[PDB]
């Protein structure tokens, strides 16, 4: 409307939205070293 | 953020020291 009153506009063909584009890669991660993640090598020197 | 010790857990290991050293020195 701001543009419509410069200039005029026909009857428009479609309405357009807008919508968000974001890819979904995701990946996987084995649990033999992610499982013991908050367990730092740190602390595993600690208890060994 | 994640998970980590020595701020809390770095001076338990003082007391598990001091306890096997107090261990010994009962078991003498």
């Amino acid at each position: 409307y701001v543009r419509e009153k410069v200039i005029d506009f026909s009857k428009p063909f479609m309405t357009l939205g807008i919508s968000i584009l974001y890819r979904k890669p995701n990946g996987t991660n084995p649990g033999v070293f992610s499982f013991l993640n908050p367990l730092s090598p740190d602390i595993w020197m600690y208890v060994l | 953020a994640s998970a980590l010790g020595v701020q809390n857990i770095g001076g338990i290991f003082i007391v598990l020291a001091a306890g096997l050293v107090l261990s010994v020195f009962v078991a003498v």
